[PDB]
RNA sequence: GGUAGCUAAUACCGCAUAACGUCGCAAGACCAAAGAGGGGGACCUUCGGGCCUCUUGCCAUCGGAUGUGCCCAGAUGGGAUUAGCUAGUAGGUGGGGUAACGGCUCACCUAGGCGACGAUCCCUAGCUGGUCUGAGAGGAUGACCAGCCACACUGGAACUGAGACACGGUCCAGACUCCUACGGGAGGCAGCAGUGGGGAAUAUUGCACAAUGGGCGCAAGCCUGAUGCAGCCAUGCCGCGUGUAUGAAGAAGGCCUUCGGGUUGUAAAGUACUUUCAGCGGGGAGGAAGGGAGUAAAGUUAAUACCUUUGCUCAUUGACGUUACCCGCAGAAGAAGCACCGGCUAACUCCGUGCCAGCAGCCGCGGUAAUACGGAGGGUGCAAGCGUUAAUCGGAAUUACUG
């Protein structure tokens, strides 16, 4: 339990993936305000929730239209140090989001209980049984 | 005339200038080029000159010459004028460096390629 | 929130990463980070690039000293992002399974990794080739660099790359998937104020960018050069019409690849 | 920043015999010499006031491989230089170290005179001398590297160089390997078809 | 404070400093009052290789004036009267 | 500005205040002799006079009426304080 | 940050003490300051250290040197399609002021003061050393380097201090921008590197204080994008190399020919030969002087202590650095282009073409056999460059003082 065994035990860098318009992007702004990092929340593209407050998807582009690339984020929650990440569903875009599991040790899978699972849902998976 | 004369009213130089302004003095100009035309030269001559007026970057618009057989030039573009006159056709007091920004060079030029801008083809 | 309790209770602490030397345990000292992203960097106020490296052993701080195992060069360290939530943060000092951003000048690719010493590199990372379309030749009827300085700019990240031919305007840009949007976009964000638009061009191939022994290569950058190109980055590549003239290409034979290189 | 091409082709444009295929047999010929520098040179080139004048010099230049960019300061020099600014520049040109090698046999050609002192085969009162320009003063003695000596060609050169002309300015030896200095050359110890005011007055325009 | 000390007036790697006397405030080669010798640190086994006007360096000292920590050094490496 | 000797403003307002004090003692006592001479009190005038003769020449030792400043207001004092009495 | 309270010094402040000082003709007035270290025999006293002492430090008066004020004259752009300009304006007197003279300020008083040798007013501009050009007289210019000046977001102001009206200080106003829990806060790269912007176009977010020099410090030492190196770019000036020899009625190929041949052409081949410079390998100057540890010096002193000094002993100090340089290894291997050929201007033809296409610095080329167009052959001139455009002086005795 020395000063550094103790600091590496106690991280945890996670992804966050799914197919296109399922949860990621807001799950993490959510998650965020569980580790004091966000005192209030927001929604995506600034929208339905007012307030200038969308947000924490970098760019630009992305809050005119919807997600775009993979923001990543460290806050505290309970006893650990997280590192998270939030990955882009779309086929074409991404790439990235591939290159980016290969960062991540573990992964969370967002689904659309009103869709159940679609393509990219699919495909992600293939690409996760490739680390175990 | 006179000393005294020189001593008063003394002799004043008389400045030059210069037969390409458009501005700086510098070495050439970057312009958006407006119209793409071709035009008749002087009495003694008989062509069909390639020119185009560009509308420089420091504001001034003005007509330039397009030497070599043929060129990319059109509407916009965006060529890059040298200097150099065009005795001619008047008005012409500017040539637009070939091959350079918007500018393709002179297809096929085998022969002073460094003008007209072409690249060595296979040595 | 339990999900996230889920997540503190049972998800892995930094795991093992594998390499062409060993296997890397998180536990062990001596840095050693891989890069895996050079985001898409916008980014308020520089070129940045910054690479997102993820340290998998060994403590970072701020003025040691590391090794970029591929370039074999020895670099020290001492601007070195912690990215508070797609933003810079200075800076502090890391350990395993953190995220690190750095400064990419040419310098740093993808999956290069960062020793203190041992020269080896990371198995991983994916790094797969563009398919195509293109030329984007620009309203605003120039400048020329922001837009180039532009495409020369988002290239040195993952997805996309530019192809320019030997004929110094003809811009060719290839090609994650079909997304050649936020090219257009970045085109006007990011810090460049350009506008451009598309077309189609006569490329297949994605190319494929190719280097070994000279003279030979002299030969080479000669016959088919009409028909080669070269990349924001200095080098190298082709650039294809068909799938036929792409095989016969290659067939003038025998020098090397293939080359994608991202 | 050497020839590098058809020496001939030159000495046929001066008409004379520039020391360019010196080697074996000297006394140039054998060639077509004279009736076609070119495609043309069968022809009765009547040139100009110019033309008698810059050939003049476009010789001396070759009569010893220098260039331009170079020549010009050598006149320049001699300019500066008190006297006859005509043998002067002629004093700079034999002055050359690269000059002195061939001039003193250690060498076939004024060509094959430099692919030695350039690839450090030669030296002076020490110091292997690497630049085929040193400018050598009086006294200065040369001497061919102590290392390569005597090899599959120097030896050869001696040969046919002591039966030339042979120089008055130095005390060479020929088995020992290194001439001097003796003193700087005259204006009457030197010449033939070479003329110094119709050079410096090319330079005056 | 009238400090005689050294300009670095050489070309790469090959310096040539010079012992002048300068209000202590001053460039390196800046403002000076009067060059008062120099100093050659190649010359190689030679002739020449330092020179100082000792007797002139004493005027300054007179009126009061600190000298370099290396200009000292050149004051008696060179002794002072043999 | 961010720059450690930044204690030398407050150092400076310190010695501002203490000064400004002792500068405005300076002049307010010299003061008290013109009174004197718009008056026509020779007695309370050398009194005055004398009363500050040193109170000047010491802020002047310490640094604030240096030199020669003191000597003048001495000076074309004790010169008017005659001149007219 | 706010209020209360305690605490030290070379912080601050009296008193004392005073000349060679300030005020005053003189008599006499009145002015100052800090201590802190390394030691060390007496004696040792209230044995804290008093004291002896060297060592740095403080006060005061007069000086040295440097640095800065300040004053006068001459000179230092263009414009009369700028001819009049000025009231603290010009001088006086007298208070105040300044470090100092001074309209600096104020009061009073004379009424002046500058100007066609060009004031005033506009436009432009950092000045000199010098730089480029020229035979020179001159013309042009003032990047890099050094002297002087000025500014440091815009405008204004003072404070502190020897010195600032203070690039990385402060106060106010202005414009702009950044943080905030919304009440209030913060900042200015014309320091180095860097991004945006603009442009025909101008460099790396590098290394080290090792050397020279600066600030503090008794010293060691700390700080030092000053400096010294490095990284980028043929932008340039000076080098240098891409091979040196030898070689036939003179290859094939190309190109011209009245076909008899000429020419690229010794050019290539082939034959010998050298390997600088690169690439690979080794060995390795100089930029280092110094400081840090001990022994001695009529060195002073009460003292072999402590302090300095000078010899001497050992250990040791660089960023550049895989240095500069030197020796092999291998092998011509790895390194030439650009402009030009009617004339000025060195340098020729064929073909195509047809006043089309195009050339052009000026004259001037092209309407069928064009050395001036495009290509080819050939030739000419420059060479890591060559060309073009741009700009200055020259030629321009084409503002002519020389002329």
């Amino acid at each position: 339990l020395s000063p550094y065994l103790q600091e590496v035990a106690k991280r945890r860098t996670f992804a966050i993936i799914s197919h296109p318009d399922a949860g990621k992007t807001t799950i993490t702004e959510k998650v965020l305000l569980f580790g004091q990092a966000i005192q209030t929340a927001g929604t995506v593209k600034g929208r339905g929730s007012n307030q200038h407050a969308k947000s924490d998807w970098m760019e630009m582009e992305k809050q005119r239209g919807i997600s775009i690339t993979t923001s990543v984020m460290q806050f505290p929650y309970h006893d650990c140090l997280v590192n998270l990440l939030d990955t882009p569903g779309h086929e074409d875009f991404s790439e990235d989001t591939y290159r980016t599991l290969t960062a991540v040790d573990c992964c969370l899978m967002v689904i659309d209980a009103a869709k159940g699972v679609e393509d990219r849902t699919r495909k992600l998976m293939e690409v996760t049984r490739l680390r175990d | 005339a006179t000393v005294n004369q020189l001593v008063r009213k003394p002799r004043a130089r008389k400045v030059a200038k210069s037969n390409v302004p458009a501005l700086e003095a510098c070495p050439q100009k970057r312009g958006v080029c407006t119209r793409v035309y071709t035009t008749t030269p002087k009495k003694p001559n008989s062509a069909l000159r390639k020119v185009c007026r560009v509308r420089l970057t420091n504001g001034f618009e003005v007509t330039s010459y397009i030497g070599g057989e043929g060129h990319n030039l059109q509407e916009h573009s965006v060529i890059l004028i040298r200097g150099g006159r065009v005795k001619d056709l008047p008005g012409v007091r500017y040539h637009t460096v070939r091959g350079a920004l918007d500018c393709s060079g002179v297809k096929d030029r085998k022969q002073a390629r460094s003008k007209y801008g072409v690249k060595r083809p296979k040595a | 929130d339990h999900m996230l309790d889920g997540l503190v209770e049972w998800a892995p602490a930094p795991m093992p990463r594998q390499t062409d030397t060993r296997t890397v345990e998180a536990s062990e000292d001596k840095f050693t980070g891989f890069v895996f992203k050079i985001q898409a960097n916008m980014d308020p106020k520089h070129r940045d690039r910054v690479a997102f490296m993820r340290v998998v052993s060994g403590k970072y701080e701020k003025g040691m000293k590391l090794r970029q195992v591929r370039t074999a060069k020895d670099v020290v360290i001492s601007d070195a992002l912690t990215f508070m939530a797609g933003d810079r943060s200075h800076v502090e000092e890391a350990y395993p399974g953190d995220i690190l951003g750095l400064h990419n000048h040419g310098t740093i690719q993808i999956g290069d990794t960062f020793t203190q010493g041992e020269m080896m590199k990371f198995t991983g990372i994916p790094n797969f080739a563009p398919e195509l379309f293109r030329r984007i030749r620009l309203k605003d009827p120039l400048k020329q660099k922001q837009l180039l300085k532009g495409l020369v700019q988002l290239s040195e990240e993952g997805a996309v790359q530019v192809f320019r031919p030997i004929s110094n305007n003809d811009l060719i840009v290839g090609a994650v998937g079909v997304l050649q949007f936020d090219v257009v976009v970045a085109r006007l964000k990011s810090e460049y104020n350009v506008e451009a638009v598309y077309e189609s061009v006569n490329v297949a191939t994605a190319r494929w960018v190719e280097c070994a022994d000279a003279k030979k290569f002299e030969e080479f950058k000669r016959k088919n050069e009409s028909q080669l190109a070269l990349d924001g980055g200095d080098n190298l590549a082709y650039i294809a019409t068909s799938m036929v003239n792409l095989r016969l290409a290659q067939e003038r034979y025998p020098d090397v690849q293939f080359h994608q290189t991202r | 920043a050497r020839y590098l091409g058809p020496k001939l082709k030159l000495s046929r444009r001066e008409g004379t015999d520039l020391f360019l295929k010196s080697g074996v047999r000297a006394i140039d010929t054998k060639c077509k010499i004279e009736q076609a520098p070119g495609q043309h040179g069968a022809r009765k080139p009547r040139l100009s006031d110019y033309g008698v004048q810059l050939r003049e010099k476009q010789k001396v230049r070759r009569i010893y491989g220098v260039l331009e960019r170079q020549f010009r300061n050598y006149y320049k020099e001699a300019a500066r230089l008190k006297g006859n600014t005509g043998e002067n520049l002629l004093a700079l040109l034999e002055g050359r170290l690269d000059n002195v090698v061939y001039r003193m046999g250690f060498g076939a050609t004024r060509a094959e005179a430099r692919q030695l002192v350039s690839h450090k085969a030669i030296m002076v009162n020490g110091r292997v001398v690497n630049i085929a320009s040193y400018q050598v003063s009086p006294n200065d003695v040369v001497s061919i590297r102590e290392k390569a000596k005597k090899q599959s060609r120097v030896k050869a050169a001696l040969e046919l160089a002591e039966q030339r002309e042979k120089p008055t300015w130095l005390e060479v030896d020929a088995g020992k390997m290194e001439g001097t200095f003796k003193r700087k050359p005259e204006r009457s110890d030197l010449s033939a078809d070479i003329n110094e005011h119709l050079i410096v007055e090319l330079y005056s325009k | 404070m009238v400090t005689i000390r050294l300009a670095r007036h050489g070309a790469k790697k090959r310096p040539f400093y010079q012992v002048v006397v300068a209000d202590s405030r001053n460039a390196r080669n800046g403002r000076f009052i009067e060059r008062v010798g120099f100093f050659n640190p190649i010359a190689s086994e030679k002739e020449e290789g330092t020179r100082l006007d000792l007797d002139r360096i004493a005027h300054w000292v007179g009126q009061g004036a600190t000298i370099s920590d290396r200009v000292a050094a050149l004051i008696k490496e060179v002794n002072k009267a043999a | 500005n961010i720059k450690s000797a930044k204690k030398r403003a407050i150092q400076s307002e310190k010695a501002r205040k203490h000064n400004a004090s002792r500068r405005s003692m300076m002049r307010t006592f010299i003061k008290k002799v013109y009174a004197a001479i718009e008056a026509g009190d020779k007695a309370a005038a050398q009194k005055a006079f004398n009363e500050m003769q040193p109170i000047v020449d010491r802020q002047a030792a310490k640094g604030l009426i240096h030199k020669n400043k003191a000597a003048r207001h001495k000076a074309n004092l004790t010169a008017q304080i005659n001149k007219l009495a």
